[PDB]
């Protein structure tokens, strides 16, 4: 899994992998990395139960639009 | 099951069980939140 803000995010379909510095989510039968965002994972529960959870961040697609929206 | 289709690929057992649960139509969070209960039930079953 993965912890961002106290909420554990799981992959909609695929697995989390890391090349050594960054984490990605990829389909199971073929290697093609994808940046992990809110469109790949769904929240459930909190960070205090899962075993082996990791501590990387998760992107949000809507943030840049707000900045432009505030700009104009 | 990858070793039945081709070369053998390693995978943690918890993740494998999550795959199976997804197979029978149950989200993964159930397994990742009840791991201990499932393990105890399995051990007791083999003992019986
Ligand atoms: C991922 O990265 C984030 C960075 O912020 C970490 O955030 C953590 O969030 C926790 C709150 O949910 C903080 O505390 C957590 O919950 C309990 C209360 O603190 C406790 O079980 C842990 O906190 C202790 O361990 C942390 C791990 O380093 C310490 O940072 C933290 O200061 C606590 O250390 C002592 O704990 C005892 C008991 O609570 C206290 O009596 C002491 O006073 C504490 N010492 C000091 C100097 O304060 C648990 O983390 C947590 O503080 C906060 N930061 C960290 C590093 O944990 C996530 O933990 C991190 N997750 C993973 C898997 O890396
Ligand atoms: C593992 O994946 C990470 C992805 O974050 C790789 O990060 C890599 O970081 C370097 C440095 O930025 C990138 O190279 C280039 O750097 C120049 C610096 O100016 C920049 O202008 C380029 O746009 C580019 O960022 C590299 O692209 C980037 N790679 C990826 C896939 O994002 C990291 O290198 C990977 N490590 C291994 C061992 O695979
Ligand atoms: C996954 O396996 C690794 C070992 O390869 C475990 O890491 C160590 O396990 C021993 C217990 O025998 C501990 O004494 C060490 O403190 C562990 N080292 C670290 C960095 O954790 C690891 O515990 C296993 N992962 C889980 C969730 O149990």
């Amino acid at each position: 899994a993965i912890c961002h803000d106290g909420k554990a995010h799981f992959p909609r379909e695929g697995v989390f992998v890391s090349n050594g510095t960054h984490w990605f989510v990829t389909q199971r039968n073929f290697y093609e990395p994808q940046i992990i965002t809110t469109d790949n994972t769904f929240v459930s529960g909190n960070c205090d139960v899962v075993i082996g959870i990791v501590n990387n961040t998760v992107y949000d697609p809507l943030q840049p639009e707000l900045d432009s929206f505030k700009e104009e | 099951w990858t070793f039945g289709a081709g070369a053998a690929l390693q995978i943690p057992f918890a993740m494998q069980m999550a795959y199976r649960f997804n197979g029978i139509g149950v989200t993964q969070n159930v397994l990742y939140e009840n791991q201990k209960l499932i393990a105890n039930q399995f051990n007791s079953a083999i003992g019986k």
